[PDB]
This record gives C-alpha cells, structure tokens and sequence, in this order.
C-alpha cells in the first residue's frame, strides 16, 4: 500500500520562504513522479509543478522544488508569500497503475479598518401570511470582526427556538457579511408586541426593533 | 523433601527458580499422633501460616477437618467434612461440639457399614459460602493388614485465599512416615476471606456388636495415624522438570550444606570455598513506613489554573507536606506528553521525593516537541531548557476552549533572540534590545535591532500546529533531607529486634531492627558507615532512629569435599575466635583465618588439597 | 503470576453480535487500577486495537470502530468481556487481551490467541478414516500408517496417538480447504514394519466446535 | 488521523545488524512513548522494548531502541542476528483515547542438507464404502527444499479433478512434510485398475501404486 503523508495546516509569515514536504509510506519517491496542485476554494485545482522540476505556463518562479530519495519525501519551496497563494496543496503519484493524492496541505498567509455594524431588519411581509409562515430576518453587514452573537429579543423573552445564523463570509470591499432568520409561526409573530435583533459586536450591541403593522 | 507443591501457575522447564512461600523445613521435628484401639487423640492444633498434614490411610478413617477462630458460633468458620454421600464445605457460624466425630454403625446380620451419627455441629444461624460435590459411593471397609494409603494436605490461609494442595501416594509402611519426594498440585481455590487460627483434626467412630456399653464408651477406634507439620516461610530451590513437575527440591536454612546449593543454584556441589551466608534467619513479615501526613497535594490546582504565565516568565510552585497522588495524572487521558526521562510513571507511586517542582507555561504545537533534555530550537536555546539528568517530565494538552480568542491572542511573548545559550532551570526576564551590527543600540528599535520578546498568534482556526498547548512541567528531585512528599503507599506497625525485609521512605532492605542511641541531625535521613551500606533511618511516622542489624553479618566457609563423593561438610567462621553459629559440632578447631568446625585436625603435614587460609590445608581421608 | 485465557465462540455468523469474555485468573480486576484492553489482528497482517477499559465504567474506544464495541467488567467474576455488533467479513482475526500497567503504557501481559472466524455456515461433525498399511505403503525396513480426518469445520482436530503415548515420528500436517467449503488434514507415523500386526495403533480425533471424539483403530489392510 | 508505518519486510544476513524504523503520519513520536513487539507465528506477541529503550526481564541485551524527533520515527537495532529472532515486530504508540499500531515489520534471517522424497499411499479402506466416499491419500515427508509437485495418476488419465495438496510445513527433525487428498466416488475408485501418486522432488519422481483389493 502506498500512501501519501503531508502535514494537514502549515502556515508562515509573508516574505519569508516555507516548505511543504510530502512523504510516501512503502514505496520509493524517486521512481515515477510527483505532481504538485494549488486548489483555490470553490474551483477546481490547477498544476503548480510537474514531472518534479517543471513549471507550466501562468505559474510563477517562487514555485520551486526538489526530491530527497533519501528521506523519501517530496518537497516544495515557496519565497515571497502573498495573498493569492493561499490554498489547500496537494501531492499526486503513480504507483502500481494507481493514482495515489495526499490528504491536503492547507497554507494560510499571514491595515483592515474598523467598520460599523449596520443592522437591517425585515418584518414579515403578507405574502408569508397566507402561506402559513412567518419568518424574520436580521442582516450585519460592514464589520471587521465577527459578528455572531445574534439574540433574537421578542417583547417579553428572547428567542431562541427556530433561530438560525450564518457563519461570517468574504465581503466585495475588504470586509464579512452575515445573517440571521427566525421561522416563527403567523401567530406567534401576530402576538407579541415586538421583535428585536440584538446583535453584539465588539462589546456594543446594536438592536433593530420591528413590529406587526 | 516433604509438602514441596507447586507456589505458581507459571510453567518452568529446566530452569531453577528461587521462590520464597511457606514451605516445609527439612528435617523438621514434626508432630505425631497415632490412633490405635491395642488413642482416640483429636488435640485442637494452633495455625500459625501452614500446617502440612500428613497421614496414612488404609479404612477411610481420617474425613474432614474444621477451620475457625473461636469455633463457638460466635466468629466465622469453615466447615469440612466428607461423608458417605457427598462432600460439604460450608462457612457459616457453627456451633462445634467439644469432640466432634462421624458415627459409622456395622451390623452382625449383614456385612455392611452405614454412617449413624452426624455429631459435628449443633446449628447454623447465618451461612455466606457453601460448597456441595458430586455423590459417589465408598465401601468404607475395615482391613485387617497394613497401611495402603498416604494422603497429604497442605493448608494456606493467605488474604482470604485457600489453597489445598493434595495427592496420593500408596505406601506399604508401618508406623514410620515414608521418605522420597513428593509433588503436590493444586485441585481448588476457596475465597473464604476469614481469618483462621485453631483448627482440629475430624476422624470417623465405628461401632458394633463388639463393643458393648453406652454410647459414649461403647465404640472402637480404627487404626490410623497423622502427624501435624508447620510452613515456616523459608526460600527453597524447586527443580521444574521438562513434565512440569517438581522430582526434587533444595532447602536454604536447613545446613550449610544446604545453603552451598542456594547459592550456586545447582543441586549438584563440587569442591571449593563458599560464602552463603552467616547464621541467617528467613524473613517471615513485611513492613512499609511512609510518612503520614494525609493530605492531597496541590497539583490539581495548577493543572486547573485560571491563567497561565507567559514562557519567558514561567511560573513554579513548590510541592510539599503532601502524598502525591498520580493516578489521577497520568491516567486522565486528556493530556498529551508524557515522556518521562529517567523514573517511570509506574513507580512515581513508590519513590519519595525531597521536593516537587511544577513550572508551568503556554507553548506551541511545534515546539512541544522540543523540551527534552537534549534538544535545540528556539525555546530549548532560548527560553526552557532542561538538564541532560532531568528527572520527572512535562505535561500538554490542548487549549481551545481557553486561551483562544478570535482576533488573536497577543498576550504572550516567547524568546525569539538572546545573546547566550540559557542554562538548565534558569529564567530569563529581560527586555533589553538585542543588537546584532557593531551598532549601538542604546534602548533604540532600528534595524539590526529587534525586541527580545516576540508575541505569539493564537486564533480559533489557526493550525494545529501553532494551538497554544497548556505545558506543565514537574521536576522531582532526590537530596539528601527527609521526603516530605511521599506516593500514596500506607504504613504498617514497627517490628523490632526481628529478621525482618522493610521498606523506608522508599529504600528496600532485608535485615533486624534494633533501637539505636546515636544522635542523628535533622538534615540527614539516612545514615551510611565505611562499608556504604544503610545503617540508619529516620522512620518519619515516629520519628526515631533504628539501627539495621544485618541478618547475616558474619563469614561462613563450607569445606564441601563434592556431592556424591561425601555428604560430610566442613564450616569455617572466619569472624569467630573459638556461640553465633549454625551448630556446635564437634572436632572444633581454630585456625589463623578463624573456627573451623565438623573438620578433625592432625599433626602430620600432607600435600595441599583444599587451601583454607594462612598456611592450613584439609583433605578427606579415612 | 497472574495470566489471562480467553474464552468464547469462533464461530460467528455475519451481521451478528460477538461475544467474547477474557477471564483473568491468579489476580484482581479492581485492584491495581489495571487498565484492560482488547487487541486484534487479521491473519498476516499487522495489530489493531479495539479498546480499553479500567476498573470502573470508563471506557476508549478507537475511532475506526466506533459504535461497534461494547466492553464491560465483571468484578464479581474477575472478568472483562467485549461485544461487537454487525459483525463483517474482515473481521475474522485473532483476538487477545491484554493488562497495562500505565494508561499509555506496555500491554505487558497477553492472553493466549483465540481463532475467531466470520463464516455463514455452521459447524459440521468430522469424519476419521483409518489409514490401513499394506504392501506398498512400506518404504523400506519402516512402516507408515495414520488416520485421516476430512469433511471438519473450522477448528482443527487434536490427534494423538494412544492418548499421547506415541510422539516419535508424529507428523501432524496443517489442513487445507477442501474442494467445496470443508477442511481436512492428517496425521501420521512412521513405525517399523515388524510392529504392524503385532502392536494395536490406535488414533484419537477430538472437535472443540463440534463436541466430538471419535476413537478410531488401525489395521493392516486385507485383501477383499 | 495518527498511524504508524514501517517497512512491510527487512532482511539482513546472521552475525550483523540491522535497523527497523517507525514513523509516525501526522503527530509527533516525541510524546506518548514507543513500544516494541515480537510475535512468534502461533503465538501471542511479547514486549520487547519499552519506554524509550526500557527492556523487560527475559530479553536479550541485543536489542536496542533509540528515538529520533528530528526525523519523526522511532527505530529499534538488533546485533547478532539468531534463527529465534525470526518473527513479526510492531510498533506501538498512544493517542488521544486511542492506542496505534503499526503494518508490521517481517524479520527473515538465513545448513539443511538433501533429504529423500519418501512416498506414502493409502487406498480407501472398508469404512468408507458405505459411507459413498472414496479419499486416496499421498503423504511427502523428509524432502529438501519444500517445493513438490503431485501429479495423480489413474490407469488410463491422470487425475486433477478433486485433487487438492498441502503446503509444505516444517518437521521436527529439521525437514519439510506434505500431503495430498483425493477425493472420488467409491464407483469410480473400484473401477479403474490402479491409482498411482506421482510427486517430482528435486527433479526425481518416486512413484507408489495402490489397487483396489
Ligand atoms: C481539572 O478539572 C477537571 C474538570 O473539573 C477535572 O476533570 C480534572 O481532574 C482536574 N485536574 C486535576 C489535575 O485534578
């Protein structure tokens, strides 16, 4: 059986180099040859470096690398970190007519201003009302640091069933984007007085109050 | 070269293994009882580890035996009685008579014997163990001729466990116990878990028409004997044959001659000088003294600290005035490290420490590894380094749930530069600007200038391998002072004046505790003379010093002329001036190098055989 | 010292529950904070570890085969068991027990290994056929005869000759499969040809699955 | 994701030494300790080495075990190689809830002279003729090397149908044994005239016959 064992996170400051070794488990890494992949999330991966000194066309000279039969590890060199080299690594091989990658080496590269969490709240329009749904939704947008501490505060309890939230993601200008939704029933959003989405960021918490009009 | 058994399940093959149990002494002067009608003798027989029961048997007389402390309901007992249906072992509060015995009846019309009369116990009120065997069928007969059978019994009554070991051996002597060896296997264990010391031998009443009269004195004895040994604990050579069964054994404490076979363990002994032992005495007890201040230690405190110091600046605690309990430490399967150089964890439950050390700091996956005693880096260098002697060892486990913040955790600041390598358990706090030029670089930050301390990222989604790991570091150190901290172990009552093996403060020894009237310093502990051997302790549950009295302190040589050519042996004290000896003997003589006894001594001068010393020379002749 | 035996079927049937008790004798389970663990490994190749328990209830298991494996400990008994559910086809392997000293420790004391086998089919009697010497059975001043043991499943036999009195010559060869499912093997020896007639040879073929002993003799062949 | 991978099988010739190493995939083996054992074929496996280079009582001064941070793997040195130390050896380390093995590594070392292919039959016997079963079997025992081919032959055709053999196996007095079955109808046993086991031992066959009588 011949596996390929690479370290799982390997992260470095910019400007520095750093390397990325991939080591075989039975079988020599001198016969065939090692194939190295750069995967950018949500696309498909794309050749760094094959037939173990070669560079493909669109790939840049700090891709470099060497084999060390001895260790029976593969490696690769990268200089001048930047930010568009971060991306999950891989190993390829041949061996026994099979294909054989590695379990991913995740590189992660190591001035952002602080921005204010603006809060946005949508009661329940009348399209839901005849649909048997009530659904509220709260919207952060513009912030730095991740807003997650979302409290759904109804007029008399804070809610908590039927709450769900998203994970803060990669916003156009430089910064996180998030969400949160109540599914409530139509009566129970008919009943209380109020809604609010009380939301703590940095230590303040800004809250957006709606009502049933 | 009688009661040898089999001490373990372990299978030996050619191969001479010292044990030390309770075992038979040779030639011991052993009890013995005879029944015959011409003697109904059923004495109460003390147990003190072990009694050997031998008895020859030739019509089923001897059936049972019961086992107790008062044997007056009024404390557990073993019940032991095989009658002619069955057998019964039962433990419960019997109410034993003062002459328990079976009844067997024999009747003139038809020859035929029935057991009549159960009178063992009056009643049982509360039973916790009974045992019931498969029937059979015995003829109970009487004979006429000569002993057939030979039973042997070996009683153990260790922690709870009763172990009987028997087998049968049909001989055809008279009165005298037959010689040969024997081996014996076990055939059940009891877990009766009482506590024996009086026992008394059961045998079986026959009645007919031959003896007239009531019941008390209308009866017959049959003709049978028994004899009641002793296990002394005394280490013996067994010899375990390619069958798995012991064909000869090797006494350690009955002669000299004995002895020159423990020693050399081999059952044959040729011509030579050797040194045994003196007049030696077998360990019979066990004794442990640890220090008894019962408090749990603070350790799980600083395991479960609200914070921890930065690497630079890492914070020790002292441990002491405490039993450190570590099966709570390297049982917890949380942590991550447990390389301990040096002692095992397995022992940190035994040894005592002078004190214990817990340094204690927050470090990275990478450099976890890098804390042993001979390694490199830039924390070995720089900023936690251990000695290459280092005793105890380091602690890790992941932090994630403390000490990881979103945004990055800068509060801590490890050395990434310093002008000299760091010596071992020493701490560095400094802030001073390393220059690295010819510059100066008096309190500026300009280039080839950097800070000392650099801080550390520690976010939630970082990589495994820069997770701030929690590392604790213990360090036990062994000075010449009383060990205040001490393994969980407890302590046992003081003997003195006894061949007993001890274990103080964590030092093992066999030899005789007596009372001592030196003055000890209260900085030392253990008391050493020119021999470097151990001759005091402090014994901190009472805190008085006792002299080790070596149980055997003088030199014996044993002029042993072969094994088959002679069984007649020489010894030869050197510390005696011809009494502390294995026997007197005769033919005593006294020599330059010290007393030689069991040797003749003549005016001629032969040819040196076997040299003694200082010019004398013995040989075997006529 | 103390020693563990193992005990249990070897004979399992496939989506099945597994049991397996390892008793441990001349020792305490409670005592000694012992941790106790079960260790497996597929024929030719390499150990794997199922789990480990302690005195108490606590209990790790690998992650491999995780909501499988259910170990318990019978103080009472002296005894530490192990049940695996939806038992596979790979997991026919011998399996041992073994005490630890230290939670990361040594498995310092192991248990002897006990054939566990994954099979649908159940456990069928065997047959001993005698191996009648003649003529041309001879090769030489010595003579060969034996008992042949065929249509057995799965454990194989302990033959002995005249209840173990004969161990010179005894060439026990090792089973092999069968044209269809079954197992069979042999077991002879060579003896010289003056006792043929004149000493009574007789085998003994005893099945642990099956419960079987067949007492079988052996005869010179004569001719029909 | 912790695994531990050695050699799948390291030979050395007697009377020098040889190295076996244990590398872990993804942790560290500078924690949590290494342990090393022997397993005799037939038999439950023994420690050997544990701790770094601990020994228990009953091993030879022979083995020696070293660890190595540096190069995340754990070696074990044995000198002065015996037929005895001819078994499987493993690796054993602790993780987090879980102990790891390794793939195990196969040790082979290395005298045994000619032997003569003595042929043995025996023709189905009374007892199996009510039965409806007819076994002819073929015994090989004392030959040198453990490599024969059994060709039964019948009267007219050699036989291969319900043919099955033996794998050589080692005797006590230093040689090889073998057997071989022949499973057959007590119809077509009594009809043919002769059956006769042809077995090739080092380039010789020695042939024995049996009839139906
Ligand atoms: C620390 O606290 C946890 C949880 O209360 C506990 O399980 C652990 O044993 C403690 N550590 C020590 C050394 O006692």
């Amino acid at each position: 059986n011949f596996m390929l064992t690479q370290p799982h996170s390997v992260s470095e400051s910019p400007g520095k180099t750093v390397t990325i070794s991939c080591t075989g488990s039975s079988g020599s890494i001198a016969s065939n040859y090692v194939q190295w992949y750069q995967q950018r999330p949500g696309s498909a991966p794309t050749t760094v470096i094959y037939e173990d000194n070669q560079r493909p066309s669109g790939v840049p000279d700090r891709f470099s690398g060497s084999i060390d039969s001895s260790s029976n590890s593969a490696s690769l060199t990268i200089s001048g970190l930047k930010t568009e080299d971060e991306a999950d690594y891989y190993c390829q091989s041949y061996d026994s007519s099979n294909v054989v990658f590695g379990g991913g080496t995740k590189l992660t590269v190591l001035g952002q201003p602080k921005a204010a969490p603006s809060v946005t709240l949508f009661p329940p329009s009348s399209e839901e009302l005849q649909a048997n749904k009530a659904t509220l939704v709260c919207l952060i947008s513009d912030f730095y640091p991740g807003a997650v501490t979302v409290a759904w505060k109804a007029d008399s309890s804070p809610v908590k069933a039927g709450v769900e939230t998203t994970t803060p993601s990669k916003q156009s200008n430089n910064k996180y984007a998030a969400s949160s939704y109540l599914s409530l029933t139509p009566e129970q959003w008919k009943s209380h007085r109020s809604y609010s989405c009380q939301v703590t960021h940095e230590g303040s918490t800004v809250e957006k109050t709606v009502a049933p009009t | 070269t009688r009661g040898v058994y089999y001490p373990d399940k372990v299978f030996r093959s050619s191969v001479l293994h010292s044990t030390q149990d309770l075992f038979l002494p040779f030639f011991s002067n052993v009890t013995w009882f005879h029944a015959i009608h011409v003697r109904f003798d059923n004495p109460v027989l003390p147990f003190n580890d072990g009694v050997y029961f031998a008895s020859t048997e030739k019509s089923n007389i001897i059936r049972g035996w019961i086992f107790g402390t008062t044997l007056d309901s009024k404390t557990q007992s073993l019940l032991i009685v095989n009658n002619a249906t069955n057998v019964v072992i039962k433990v419960c509060e019997f109410q034993f008579c003062n002459d328990p015995f079976l009844g067997v009846y024999y009747h003139k019309n038809n020859k035929s014997w029935m057991e009549s009369e159960f009178r063992v116990y009056s009643s049982a009120n509360n039973c916790t163990f009974e045992y019931v065997s498969q029937p059979f069928l015995m003829d109970l007969e009487g004979k006429q001729g000569n002993f057939k059978n030979l039973r042997e019994f070996v009683f153990k009554n260790i922690d709870g466990y009763f172990k009987i070991y028997s087998k049968h051996t049909p001989i055809n002597l008279v009165r005298d116990l037959p010689q040969g060896f024997s081996a014996l296997e076990p055939l059940v264990d009891l877990p009766i878990g009482i506590n024996i010391t009086r026992f008394q031998t059961l045998l079986a009443l026959h009645r007919s028409y031959l003896t007239p009269g009531d019941s008390s004195s209308g009866w017959t004895a049959g003709a049978a004997a028994y004899y009641v040994g002793y296990l002394q604990p005394r280490t013996f050579l067994l010899k375990y044959n390619e069958n798995g069964t012991i064909t000869d054994a090797v006494d350690c404490a009955l002669d000299p001659l004995s002895e020159t076979k423990c020693t050399l363990k081999s059952f044959t002994v040729e011509k030579g000088i050797y040194q045994t032992s003196n007049f030696r005495v077998q360990p019979t007890e066990s004794i442990v003294r640890f220090p008894n201040i019962t408090n749990l230690c603070p350790f799980g405190e600083v395991f479960n600290a609200t914070r921890f110091a930065s690497v630079y600046a890492w914070n020790r605690k002292r441990i002491s005035n405490c039993v450190a309990d570590y099966s709570v430490l390297y049982n917890s399967a949380s942590f991550s490290t447990f390389k301990c150089y040096g002692v095992s964890p397995t022992k940190l439950n035994d040894l005592c420490f002078t004190n214990v050390y817990a340094d204690s700091f927050v470090i990275r996956g990478d450099e976890v590894r890098q804390i042993a005693p001979g390694q490199t880096g830039k924390i070995a260098d720089y900023n936690y380094k251990l000695p290459d002697d280092f005793t105890g060892c380091v602690i890790a486990w992941n932090s994630n749930n403390l000490d990881s913040k979103v945004g990055g955790n800068y509060n801590y600041l490890y050395r990434l530069f310093r002008k000299s390598n760091l010596k071992p358990f020493e701490r560095d706090i400094s802030t001073e600007i390393y220059q690295a030029g010819s510059t100066p670089c008096n309190g500026v930050e300009g280039f080839n200038c950097y800070f000392p301390l650099q801080s550390y990222g520690f976010q939630p989604t970082n990589g495994v391998g820069y997770q701030p790991y929690r590392v604790v570091v213990l360090s036990f150190e062994l000075l010449h002072a009383p060990a205040t901290v001490c393994g969980p172990k407890k302590s046992t009552n003081l003997v003195k004046n006894k061949c007993v093996n001890f274990n103080f403060n964590g030092l093992t020894g066999t030899g005789v505790l007596t009372e001592s009237n030196k003055k000890f310093l209260p900085f030392q502990q253990f008391g050493r003379d020119i021999a470097d051997t151990t001759d005091a302790v402090r014994d901190p549950q009472t805190l008085e010093i006792l002299d080790i009295t070596p149980c055997s302190f003088g030199g014996v040589s044993v002029i042993t002329p072969g094994t088959n050519t002679s069984n007649q042996v020489a010894v030869l004290y050197q510390d005696v001036n011809c009494w502390r000896v294995y026997s007197t003997g005769s033919n005593v003589f006294q020599t330059r190098a010290g007393c030689l006894i069991g040797a003749e001594h003549v005016n001629n001068s032969y040819e040196c055989d076997i040299p003694i010393g200082a010019g004398i020379c013995a040989s075997y002749q006529t | 010292q103390v020693q563990l035996q193992e005990s249990g079927p070897g004979l399992v049937k496939p989506s099945e529950t597994l049991s397996l008790t390892c008793t441990v004798s001349g020792g305490s389970v409670s005592s000694g904070g012992y941790f106790w663990s079960w260790i497996r490994q597929p024929p030719g190749k390499g150990l794997e570890w199922i789990g480990c328990i302690y005195y108490s209830g606590s209990t790790n298991y690998n992650p491999s085969l995780k909501s499988r494996v259910t170990i318990s400990v019978d103080t009472s008994k002296d005894q530490f068991s192990l049940k695996l559910s939806s038992v596979t086809a790979a997991d026919t392997a011998v399996y041992y027990c073994a005490r630890q000293l230290w939670l990361r420790g040594r498995f310092d004391y192991w248990g002897q290994g006990t054939l566990v086998t994954v099979s649908s089919a159940s456990t069928k009697g065997p047959s001993v056929f005698p191996l009648a010497p003649s003529s041309k059975s001879t090769s030489g001043g010595t003579a060969a005869l034996g008992c042949l043991v065929k249509d057995y499943f799965p454990e194989p036999v302990t033959v002995s000759w005249n209840s173990g009195a004969l161990t010179s010559g005894v060439h026990t060869f090792p089973a092999v499969l069968q044209s269809s499912g079954l197992y069979s093997l042999s077991s002879v020896v060579t003896v010289p040809s003056s006792s043929l007639g004149t000493q009574t040879y007789i085998c003994n073929v005893n099945h642990k699955p099956s419960n079987t002993k067949v007492d079988k003799k052996v005869e010179p062949k004569s001719c029909d």
